[PDB]
């Protein structure tokens, strides 16, 4: 049994330019545990810190990765999580509106 | 508080 | 809704490096306050929530001590039940358990469980009596005549009517300011133009807690659910919730279209619309 993680990237707070904030990577409804979740801005990898894992009643497993931020016009942020489930890493660019 | 409960499957 | 105490165990192998890791967490309703993660630095049961800071060292030792004599069980569980299914010892295998209690209102078990799982399938679990078990097949057959020879049933009995409850309620009183209080969301809606036969409106509603809420939109009175796109409920990085529900309306009826917010944190239901 695997099951590939759904992916939320969103802030904390609603996002405001030069106001610091905390930028979210929700990972979900996946299956085995081991899973490799990086932030990038523009790019590149930062330090990240995570919530404990933990599981829903399905079994299925979460965990927030989360780094506070500051956003602005420029900067463009995403999520890239990799997982025995995906052919390669899966990437989700940050979207304040959704 | 942990149930303490070693047992073996 | 009842407050319950719950942990999970999740147990996986590694064959390669010949090791296991164990995790804990533990929660009071939505509310993660412990962790214990085997393969940290000198592994312990730690703090996650402010409230439980305050507990002694006595407290954490016993956790802890708890922890790696549970860890050490499961590093052979999960070789027996690899031994149960005739499976190779190649692959990283799993298994996960949750046991807990809810508080009834006289002060009292309301409902214990207990369920585990072998590779994100069903295993083994307790049944409402605490007295007896059900299991999900042959190999987990094998663990219930094991548990029913040594009455395991009655250790998990006693924990969860006494126990259990006792220290759930003490958890009740130590984060009450969080654990005991709704927090209602903050909401507003946005507007999000596309084509030129569609706008999209996203009604927001933010840092609550519990997670229970009900976001829906209305045009006129009827409902909109048959096309409104609504988000999985995640969490705000600090102890409460966010959800969002949206749906695509012609570019002049904004004002047609209502959200409609239930938590109970809000005093009375909400009613919010686009400005």
């Amino acid at each position: 049994v695997a099951r590939p993680p759904k992916v939320q990237v969103y802030s904390r707070h609603p996002a405001e330019n030069g106001k610091p904030n905390y930028l979210n990577c929700y990972v979900s409804g996946f299956h085995p545990p081991q899973i490799e979740i990086d932030l990038l801005k523009n790019g590149e990898k930062m330090n990240a810190e995570q919530s404990d894992l933990s599981f829903s009643k399905d079994w299925s497993f979460y965990l927030l990765v989360h780094t506070e931020f500051t956003p602005n016009a420029v900067d463009q942020y995403s999520c890239r999580v990799k997982h025995v489930t995906l052919d390669k890493p899966k990437i989700v660019k940050w979207d304040r509106d959704h | 508080a942990l149930l303490r409960s070693a047992t073996y499957y | 809704g009842p407050h319950s105490l719950s942990y999970s165990y999740t147990a996986v192998s590694r064959p390669d490096r010949g090791d296991s890791r164990f995790f804990i967490v533990g929660y009071v309703d939505d509310t993660q306050f412990v962790r214990f993660d085997s393969d940290a630095p000198n592994a312990k049961m730690e703090p996650r929530a402010q409230w439980i800071q305050q507990e002694g060292q006595e407290y954490w030792d016993r956790e802890t001590q708890i922890s790696k004599e549970t860890a050490q069980n499961y590093r052979v569980d999960l070789n027996t039940l690899r031994g149960y299914y005739n499976q190779s010892e190649a692959g990283s295998r799993t298994i996960q358990r949750v046991y807990g209690c809810y508080l009834g209102p006289d002060g009292l078990l309301l409902r214990g469980y207990r369920q585990d799982a072998y590779d994100g399938a069903d295993y083994i679990a307790l049944n409402e009596d605490l007295r007896s078990w059900t299991a999900a097949d042959m190999a987990a057959q094998i663990t219930k005549r094991k548990w029913e020879v040594v009455n395991e049933a009655e250790g998990e009995r006693s924990y969860l009517q006494g126990r259990c409850v006792e220290w759930l309620q003490k958890y009740l009183v130590m984060g009450k300011d969080t654990l005991q209080r709704a927090e209602p969301p903050k909401t507003h809606v946005t507007r999000h133009p596309s084509s030129d036969l569609g706008v999209t409106l996203r009604c927001w509603a933010l840092g609550f807690y519990p997670k229970e809420i009900s976001l829906s939109w209305q045009r006129e009175g009827q409902d909109q659910s048959q096309d409104m796109e609504l988000v999985e409920t995640r969490p705000s990085g600090d102890g409460t919730f966010q959800k969002w529900a949206a749906l695509v309306v012609p570019p002049g009826e904004e004002q047609s279209y209502t959200c409609h917010v239930q938590h109970e944190g809000l005093q009375e239901p909400l009613t919010l619309r686009w400005d």
